[PDB]
């Protein structure tokens, strides 16, 4: 099953053979042997093939490489002549547009009905949307490379028949597609002329006078490539004209400036980056890469200047020219080629934009494609210095360990307790002793002289060997690397010239779990401790190119399948175990944050809060990049510390499993079309090494025991703090690290000089980490080291003086119709467009161009998979089958305006312009499908469009969803693969311990747990599930779900070994039925429930009218409770008061008791604006962003602290303080712990109540809704306008306990106040304050009620007495 | 005959209680001499607490390089008897002194082995670091042409020319830092790169009253197509800073220059 | 009454003449501790002194120490811990580097 | 006559004897308040020296086996 | 007198007594000593020994570093 989008790394070595099986040449492949090998069964009866015979008959035998041809393709390449599909993309073209613009629409009326509206009303809306999308540059070349995918797509699922075979001719291009190979003819006049008279891109290959004598009287040459680039370029087209599209419309709502950089310097540096890449090859990525870091100097330059400001621009454009002259010296350039090629740069430095601009700018960076990699220069990088001698300094060593210990001391005595009785002598830490007979952490500013001492403490185990807590962390569907038995046998058995003595049986991860006999977490420990990864079968560590990206190359490991198991418990280990007392992620902005709390952690002379106040802090940072680490570590520097963390374990040799294996194993990449050189029978057992292979690798790999690296660097990084006397905060994300010093002024310095100081300190601080970094054996670079003063870049944000700057174009120019959602099912692809949408309004301030491309898409995807569907026959029509009549706009229209909770294909819910966590996503629904039904003419069918039949549903998804709907439209794919998988399981699972825990009646005894589950009074779904996932059932469930893509359904020999049905046609019926489900209507509605909800004029109601019929089997008469929230849009409503205005509301002399509200107003302060203060979004303020109204009130408190517990412990304790406190009207809860209680720990009840704290809250279903936190709310918005706001809640009186999640009202306010004005002038605005007064229809009391319990389960859990996350002994 | 032997006994009694108090003085006098000899023990116990730390902590330093060093080391004599056998050095770590190797390095006697060289010139490279010159880039004359050509727009022009002598003039000087510094504070300003040049022509001292270099041409095919409308007479006295930028040399003896 | 006064003063008189020798006797042997007990005490003294410094200038040393690494120290390690427990040598083929 | 001088002798004997055994008493206090001030200092030097010596003794034996 | 005599010789034989029994307690503490100076004379037999092992391990240093 082929897929739309690019998931391999793109490596032509195949191709030369193919090229071979014509008659033709080309050397794309640096491997001697492929020039002469015995041709495979297949792509050697191309001498047989008709159609190819007659494609290259007018053709020279001389071929050209397709580097240098893409950016030729990519211009040259319209739709315009005759495309062997029959439905053209672009014929329900109309449609799409008709479909846009009907959001500038109820959008908009949303918008207005709300509140938000906007004060400037532009009668041309319309046409100017309907021009900017018809007006486009990268139109039609996206419904043709559409068409070109489609078509590429059909050849190759079949590859083994007479129709893998197409042809397409389009002007001046041909296109010949044949079982993952495409010809491209193309004429001869559009490629660049070298001096010497030839292509650009034939003087790689052949000589001057050798490529004349091939072509003579010749025009047209041919290229060849995988099925692959054509991908590639499909994916750089739809990318493009994501990108233009969304700058064009970005002008029609701000005239004056807009965020977006621009759509016509774009296309100037596409045609650009075009030009010097068919210039220079694929070798031209070297100048391409420089795009992100010249936009971020530019940046750099957008506020105050000094003196070392510059240095960054300068570095960078020192750098770019010199790798531009270095690969252009041996090129033979004309004197104007050589001009026109210093075009790319030279535009990127002369650009003046606003640092938001160049801020979306630097999002464009793999618009232009990815190079092509070859195995031997992937490996020659990394052999050249990961076997490189080196130069230590033992003192900074020893240093360095002593800060590691310290800080695993201090981190063991700042939690649970003080200090870990230390067993070792006293005499030998003199000056240590004192502080543990105090029972005192020693503080900072004086540990210089103790450092020495903390080498010899000694303890106990502190850490175990225990705690975890998923089993899908061992089964991941990932591959692994064979043995070293049979090495060998990854290479085609005809490029490598003789047939491997042994053959392996399988090599992914999910069906070698399932056949580990003996398993179990003590078995890896003994295998580990026993030195057994140093076996003669376990040594292969086969390596494995990257994915998609600039750089010449890159590679990740492979081990076999025990090692890879000892590493994965390593990790686990580490996570929570280890590196808790290096905290990476400390995101933290000096700007905004409180001075009192910045000053009290800012003082390093101690006195933390007894020093004297009036003194500012500024702070300042640089950027190290820690990947680069990876290859750098060597034994002698970390030995220690990995003894250090087996000694803090049980274990013995576990941790050090890599530095002892890595350099006995032979290096190589494991690819299928080129094994290493000089590779014959004979030297099997003992190859010879050569460009693509080496013996001694002493260095690391990456990904491999990151969380000790990531904890040695924080070591390194607190020596340096305790060297010299500075704050210093450190944060890791991906490969990159943000140092922050901490400066501290006493007063009466102005800012001129003050910037200046905390720069020099910065750079100290730089300077003295390098020298430390050096003498451990790591070399930073000071060229690319760089200080910045209020500019910080990190990970997924990037702030310039504590003002966020937008970063949109990253996921809205994802955006396509087509992804891989197994088996292209519909809903998944619109919910991946619908949360891409939602992500991408999370940033930036403009609305309108992500939810115009996501409206663009959404109808293009639904008629490409109605029309054409590569699960089904060719010529096949879904929307034919199903209804029995042509389907057209109306049903495609209304079907998509009714949310998925009711059984629709909605999922652009304008809700999400606020907030991302909705309270009830039923209550929501119901409001916008009322409103868009109240826009139209047509509000007679809000009653026969929501009831529906349920569905036949158990008591197994209720717990699993417990605020959904029971109908069968709505659910998803999950069932589907679970019970694949749990058929799978059953008919193999001779793991031993999987046996046990999946037992004949586990289903069974997984219906009667959640039965009783739901059987009280009233009945709360959300306990039940948060209750679910601590039993064995959820670990069972757990462990069912890890089937993630639609290609280890169809090509896993264990799955399909089930003989009865094909899953495929399971699959078809499957999605034709589900395609019936939608587009019908009239024809899965009753009428009970229809009369039974007339009238009801309350979302409310109707919800909870829906959830009671719903479910009615699951719920005979007993009620449902803490599920129904009500919509906050429908709840409040603003007046938006103007300075020298009172509210109507409010004046209508509050008789009766009052008028609850809540009040928004807006400050003053700016403190600092970048560019200017035109736009509250450019603007921050005070600060604060609100605290709490008194949180909650926490009683309880352990009787006992456990030590180091196991993973059952907690889980247990959960269990029982779960299980106290939600029942406490009745004496019968000790009689319901113990069932569940029984089955995970050895410890009976009454022993475990006094380690449970003693919960007690009230209304229990508030605590649920927040206080629990089952998803932490957040905003849409830019975290920008919130610091100029106030917003006071206690005017509402009593409160309207109270219906209302107080954490969403603020994010409503601050929403709408910025999205009201977002496109005026600061100074322009006429409104002062705000009044959100709530309405007296949606808002209701709960009472304070508790569950009750009848009966008991009366199960024996008793027989999970074995290992794993059950029953511990 | 009983009394007198009662006084005998009475002062044999007397006698030998006289020698047991000479005892005891004597037995006293041998406590007070022990008591006043053992004062310096008492006094030297201060002294074992800074022989503890420094002690401890050299055995803490040690222990942990043996550590940290495999239990193939070679000695001294070893890796400087398998030096000579190519550079090759010896498996394990091998142990120095930084004064050692350093002086040995320039010593080009006894073929250090290259990786050695090139491991410890790494290392130190890094001492020399401080909080200026951390990140300072190098400036040359070609590197500094080039930067100055990217911001130009055109080809041919006489700013151009411009730029030629003052990369000529700063090269000859040693003030080509200086003369990048105001070039960038200028473009940081807000003005073009013409306005830039001409700030650093009117601005640098070494500029100030300057002869401008002399090019010798034949006629007018050498100077580009854009400087063809930048022909002026030479003046008697002609000034680098007040407009004009070079002074053509014709093979007949005429003499042209071009001004802004 | 003369024979038992005889007697008695007799037996005072050698008790006293016990009590002197046990004097004597207590009084020698704290002359000979103390000879014995100061003898050791100024070599023992003196040598701490040289002891401390020469403790001190090897810590002063360690600081200007470089270390050179090798391709020898994973597989020595290695031998070694599989010889700590079960010490038979890691089974063939031989490891990277053997010396 | 006789008879006084004889018993004043012995009571005088007496006396010094009791003097004498009081003086002894009291150098022998001293002697024991001495040894109990002087004790500790030595054992806790002692121990000490013992167990730097012996975390020595083990250093430079893992040092032995290197050359 | 008679009284007188014997009363002086009960007296004299109580204080001689009285003297023995203090001498020989005095003499039964002084034989303590020996366990207050042995720690010394272990302190003196180890610092030899400390020494020693600081001289071995100053002599071995030189043996793997070059030095100048
Ligand atoms: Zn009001």
């Amino acid at each position: 099953y082929p897929d739309a989008r690019l998931s391999s790394p793109i490596v032509l070595d195949q191709c030369d053979l193919v090229t071979r099986a014509c008659g033709l040449y080309s050397s794309y492949s640096l491997n001697p042997q492929l020039r002469n090998c015995k041709l495979p069964k297949h792509i050697y009866r191309l001498k047989y093939d008709v159609t190819v015979t007659k494609f290259l008959s007018d053709v020279p035998v001389a071929t050209l490489p397709i580097d240098f041809i893409v950016p030729i393709l990519l211009k040259a390449l319209s739709g315009n002549g005759f495309c062997p599909v029959e439905p053209r993309c672009q014929q329900f073209l109309d449609e799409i547009i008709k479909y846009t613009m009907q959001d500038a629409l109820f959008l908009k009326y949303y918008l207005k009905n709300v509140g938000a509206q906007e004060d400037c009303v532009d009668d041309h809306f319309q046409e100017k949307i309907l021009s900017s999308i018809q007006g486009n540059e990268f139109l039609h070349q996206m419904f043709f490379w559409y068409d070109l995918a489609i078509l590429t797509r059909r050849g190759r699922l079949n590859r083994g028949n007479s129709r893998s075979t197409w042809f397409v001719h389009d002007d001046l291009i041909d296109i010949l597609g044949y079982g993952d190979y495409v010809f491209w003819k193309i004429p001869i006049s559009l490629l660049p002329l070298n001096t010497q008279g030839i292509p650009h891109a034939a003087m790689d290959w052949y000589q001057t006078s050798v490529f004349k004598e091939a072509v003579q009287g010749h025009t047209h040459i041919v290229s060849v490539s995988t099925a692959d680039v054509l991908i590639m370029c499909k994916d750089l087209i739809t990318c493009r004209f994501n990108t233009t599209l969304i700058s064009k419309i970005a002008e029609v709502e701000d005239p004056v400036c807009s965020d977006y950089p621009n759509f016509k310097i774009v296309s100037m540096l596409y045609q650009s980056g075009d030009y010097l890449l068919s210039i220079l090859g694929s070798d031209g990525y070297k100048i391409i890469k420089f795009l992100e870091p010249l936009c971020l100097a530019k940046i750099q330059l957008c506020s105050k200047y000094t003196e070392r400001k510059g240095r960054f621009l300068t570095q960078m454009h020192l750098a770019v020219n010199h790798t531009l002259e270095e690969i252009t010296e041996i090129r033979a350039l004309k004197p104007s080629q050589a001009h026109k090629i210093r075009e790319f740069h030279r535009t990127l430095i002369r650009l003046e934009m606003t640092p938001q601009q160049l801020c979306e700018l630097f999002s464009i960076q793999k618009h232009w494609g990815h190079p092509v990699l070859h195995s031997e220069t992937a490996i020659q990088k990394v052999k050249k210095h990961a076997t490189v001698l080196k130069a230590l300094r033992p003192i900074v060593i020893f240093e360095t360990y002593c800060v590691f210990k310290y800080s695993i001391a201090k981190h063991y005595f700042d939690s649970q307790g003080s200090w870990y009785s230390v067993t070792s002598d006293r005499n030998l830490t003199p000056g240590l002793n004192s502080y543990i007979k105090r029972n005192q952490f020693p503080p900072l500013p004086m540990i210089k002289e103790l450092l020495w001492e903390f080498y010899h403490l000694d303890h106990p185990p502190l850490f175990s060997t225990k705690i975890i807590s998923d089993l899908s962390i061992f089964i991941k569907d990932r591959a692994t690397a064979v043995e070293r038995t049979c090495w060998d046998a990854v290479f085609e058995p005809n490029v490598l010239g003789y047939n491997p003595p042994h053959k392996f049986s399988t090599k992914r991860v999910p069906e070698q779990f399932l056949e580990q006999e003996n398993f179990s977490i003590e078995n890896v420990l003994s295998y580990a401790q026993k030195l057994e990864y140093l076996l003669p079968q376990y040594r292969n560590f086969s390596f494995s190119l990257k994915e998609k990206e600039l750089n010449v190359g890159r590679t990740f490991g492979k081990l076999p399948y025990p090692t890879r198991n000892v590493q994965t418990l390593c990790e686990a280990l580490l996570a929570d175990g280890l590196a808790k007392a290096f905290p990476s992620n400390m995101m933290v902005v000096t700007e905004r944050e409180q001075k009192e709390s910045l000053l009290h952690q800012a003082s390093w002379h101690h006195t933390s809060d007894d020093f004297g106040e009036h003194a500012t802090v500024r702070g300042s940072s640089f950027v190290t990049d820690l990947e680069k680490y990876n290859l750098a570590f060597r034994y002698e520097f970390t030995a220690p510390f990995i003894e250090y963390c087996n000694r803090c374990y049980g274990v013995k040799n576990v941790f050090n499993w890599m530095h002892y294996t890595i350099p006995q194993c032979y290096m190589h990449v494991s690819d299928y079309y080129n094994p290493p050189h000089n590779l014959t029978l004979e030297n099997r057992n003992n190859p010879p090494e050569g460009p693509s292979s080496y013996r001694g690798h002493m260095g690391g790999i990456e990904g491999l025991q990151q969380k000790l690296w990531t904890s040695i660097s924080c070591a390194q990084i607190s020596l340096v703090e305790i060297k010299t006397g500075f704050k210093l905060r450190s944060a890791v994300m991906g490969d990159n690290q943000c140092i922050t010093v901490l400066s501290v002024f006493p007063l009466e310095t102005d800012a001129d000089e003050q910037e200046q100081s905390a720069e020099d300190n910065a750079a100290r601080v730089a300077a003295s980490l390098a020298k430390v970094t050096s003498a451990c054996g790591i070399f930073l670079k000071p060229d690319e080291t760089f200080v910045h003063s209020g500019f910080i870049y990190f990970g997924k944000k990037q702030y310039l003086n504590g003002v966020q700057l937008p970063q949109s174009l990253k996921t809205a120019t994802r955006m396509a119709p087509l992804s891989d959602a197994i088996f292209d099912d519909l809903q998944g692809t619109l919910a991946s467009i619908g949360t891409a949408f939602e992500r991408s309004i999370s940033e930036t301030r403009h609305i309108f161009p992500c939810r115009i491309t996501a409206a663009f898409h959404t109808f293009f995807s639904v008629r490409i998979l109605q029309y054409h569907h590569l699960g089904f026959n060719k010529g096949f029509d879904l929307g034919q089958l199903t209804l029995g009549k042509p389907l057209d706009f109306g049903t495609i229209s209304l079907a998509l305006a009714v949310p998925q909770v009711l059984g629709g294909l909605s999922f652009l819910n304008p809700e999400k312009c606020f907030y991302r966590n909705l309270g009830d996503p039923v209550t929501s629904g119901l409001f916008q499908l009322k409103t868009y039904l109240r826009m139209i003419e047509m509000d007679d069918l809000f009653l026969p469009l929501i009831a529906k039949n349920p569905g036949n549903c158990t008591a197994i998804d209720f717990v699993l969803n417990p605020s959904g709907l029971n109908v069968p439209g709505s659910q998803d794919l999950t069932s589907f693969l679970r019970q694949i998988v749990r058929r799978t399981i059953t008919l193999s699972a001779k793991n031993k311990l999987i046996n046990t825990l999946f037992h004949a009646s586990a289903d069974f005894e997984d219906e009667m747990v959640c039965k009783w589950l739901l059987s009280s009074t009233p009945v709360m779904s959300r306990f039940a599930a948060d209750i679910f996932s601590r039993t064995p059932s959820g670990k069972r469930l757990q462990i069912l779900g890890y089937l993630e893509g639609t290609r280890t359904l169809l090509a896993s020999k264990i799955i399909n070994n089930n003989t009865e049905t094909p899953v495929l046609d399971r699959l078809r019926k499957i999605t034709l039925q589900r395609w019936s489900l939608w587009f019908s209507y009239l024809d899965h509605c009753d009428n009970i429930l229809a009369e039974a909800l007339t009238q009801i004029t309350c979302t409310v109601d109707l919800a909870q009218i829906l959830r009671e019929y719903s479910w009615a089997h699951i719920l005979e008469g007993r009620p449902l409770i803490g599920a129904t929230l009500p919509c906050m849009i429908e709840q409040f409503k603003v007046v938006w008061l103007k300075p020298y205005e009172q509210c109507p509301q409010c004046s209508n002399a509050k008789q009766p008791g009052g008028k609850p509200f809540v009040s928004v107003a807006v400050k003053k302060h700016i403190v600092s604006a970048w560019p200017n203060a035109s736009r509250i979004s450019w603007t921050i303020g005070d600060g604060i962003p609100y605290i709490g109204s008194r949180t909650e009130d926490k009683i309880g408190q352990p009787a006992i602290k456990p030590k180091c517990p196991s993973a059952a412990l907690r889980e247990a304790i959960e269990l029982a303080s779960r299980l106290t406190w939600v029942t406490q009207g009745s004496s019968n809860s000790d009689l319901l712990i113990k069932p569940f209680l029984e089955a995970r720990v050895n410890l009976s009840v009454q022993e475990i109540l006094q380690m449970t704290p003693s919960h007690y809250s009230g209304n229990i279903v508030h605590r649920y809704n927040d206080q629990y936190s089952p998803h932490s709310f957040m905003a849409n918005r830019m975290s920008n306008s919130a610091t100029r706001l106030i917003v006071s809640t206690n005017t509402l009186g009593e409160f309207s306990d109270s219906n209302i999640i107080f954490q969403n009202v603020i994010n409503y306010a601050v929403a709408l106040f910025d999205i009201k004005f977002r496109n005026t002038e600061a100074t322009d605005i006429q409104y002062n304050r705000a009044h959100l007064h709530l309405t007296k229809c949606c808002t209701r009391e709960v009472p304070a009620q508790y569950l009750t319990y009848t009966s008991t389960l009366d199960l024996d859990l008793t027989r999970y007495r074995e290992n794993e996350l059950i029953y511990d002994n | 005959h009983s009394f007198e032997e009662v006084v005998q006994t009475l002062a044999s009694l007397a006698t030998v209680v006289q020698q047991q108090t000479i005892a005891s003085e004597s037995l006293e006098q041998r406590i007070t001499s022990l008591e006043n000899g053992l004062k310096p023990v008492y006094d030297m116990a201060k002294t074992i607490s800074s022989l503890n730390r420094v002690c401890a902590e050299m055995v803490a330093k040690y222990d942990l390089l043996v550590m940290t060093t495999g239990r193939a080391t070679a000695t001294a004599a070893a890796t400087e008897a398998y030096w000579a056998e190519h550079g090759q050095p010896p498996p394990g770590p091998s142990l120095y002194e930084e004064s050692a190797i350093r002086g040995k390095i320039e010593s080009r006697d006894e073929t250090v082995p290259q990786s050695v060289r090139e491991a410890f010139n790494n290392l130190d490279s890094t001492t020399s670091l401080t909080e200026e010159n951390f990140g300072k880039p190098d400036i040359s004359a070609k590197d500094l042409r080039n930067i100055m050509y990217d911001h130009l727009p055109g080809f041919g022009t006489a700013f151009h020319q411009l730029v030629q002598v003052i990369c000529k003039l700063g090269k000859d000087s040693n003030s080509l830092d200086i003369i990048h510094a105001e070039f960038q504070a200028s473009l940081a300003e807000g003005d073009s790169p013409q306005c830039a040049l001409i700030q650093i022509t009117k601005r640098v001292p070494i500029f100030q009253d300057a002869a401008p270099p002399v090019i010798h041409i034949r006629s007018r095919g050498d100077i580009p197509r854009a400087c063809q409308k930048s022909l002026r007479p030479v003046p008697p006295s002609p000034k680098i800073d007040r407009g004009w930028v070079c002074v053509f040399q014709l093979q007949d003896g005429k003499t042209l220059g071009l001004k802004i």
